[PDB]
């Protein structure tokens, strides 16, 4: 209950926003499958808190001529969950080339990181 | 009731299958209300057998099962005896 | 399509012209039953190949039947 209300609420929702998001993302408040419920909630909160605010800021920055705007998106990965860095930081800072991670990255990940 | 061994009013103990030996291997009192060997030297996992009994009980409640039965009755005996 | 509709009128099943015969239809592909569960909900598409498809307008009809019918229920 608290996970669903706190996520999309706390000045982020009235009783109507919660219901609309529940419909849109198929969020089941009274389930016991923490796995499925967490997956649906994580999809709901990633868009609300992370992805859509990024797109809104890029749109505002381009629409009002505040500077040059360039957007990327790093698609889903399954490979390096032991590292707390996400895919965009791991490639942008060149972790496939770190001596501490020798033997853990393919030559394709090294080549992608270098680009 | 088969899954929960609530069988005192449905099963007697006169039959030739040895229920006392079966329950002794399982560490169970009997009818309520190591490799374990059951009938004919089959190795028995009680939790798998109880899951299988639960599966059939819900399998018999599916409205899809009646439709399956209706369609399966019509399959020719030439291809399915 | 006239054979589908004639079969339903005669026997209550678009696949069979007779109530007491269950020989498979040969004029076209069989028409599945409508099973009201997610993943099922099959229909016959009335196009040239007469294919069987699943979940007509699933997103749009969820909007009207779940979200909108709950807005009108409050
Ligand atoms: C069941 O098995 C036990 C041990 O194998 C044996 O002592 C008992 O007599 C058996 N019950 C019968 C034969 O009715």
């Amino acid at each position: 209950y608290q996970a669903l209300q706190n996520s999309l609420g706390g000045e982020a929702a009235d009783a109507g926003v919660q219901a609309a998001a529940t419909w849109y993302y198929s969020l089941e408040h009274d389930s016991d499958d923490x796995a499925s419920f967490s997956r649906a909630l994580e999809q709901a909160t990633r868009d609300y808190f992370i992805i859509c605010p990024v797109i809104d800021m890029a749109s505002h920055w381009a629409r009002t001529v505040r500077g040059n705007v360039f957007m990327y998106h790093a698609p889903e990965s399954y490979s390096h969950s032991s590292l707390e860095l996400l895919t965009d930081v791991l490639y942008a800072f060149g972790l496939p080339f770190y001596p501490a991670y020798e033997g853990q990255f393919t030559l394709e990940e090294k080549s992608l990181s270098l680009k | 009731n088969v899954g929960q061994f609530n069988l005192s009013g449905a099963l007697g103990t006169r039959g030739t299958f040895n229920f006392s030996h079966f329950f002794q291997q399982l560490g169970l009192p009997g009818f309520q209300d190591k490799p374990v060997v059951g009938s004919f030297g089959f190795e028995v996992n009680l939790q798998e057998n109880q899951n299988a009994l639960q599966f059939l009980s819900s399998f018999l409640e599916l409205p899809e099962f009646l439709l399956f039965l209706q369609h399966a009755i019509s399959v020719p005996e030439d291809i399915a005896r | 399509i006239m054979q589908y509709f004639s079969n339903f009128i005669r026997s209550g099943n678009p696949n069979y012209p007779h109530e007491f015969s269950r020989r498979a239809p040969e004029f076209a592909a069989p028409w599945p039953d409508f099973v009201p569960r997610d993943g099922a909900e099959s229909y016959k598409e009335l196009s040239v190949l007469l294919p069987n498809r699943q979940g007509l307008k699933k997103a749009d009809c969820s909007f009207w039947s779940k979200y909108i019918q709950s807005l009108k229920a409050s």
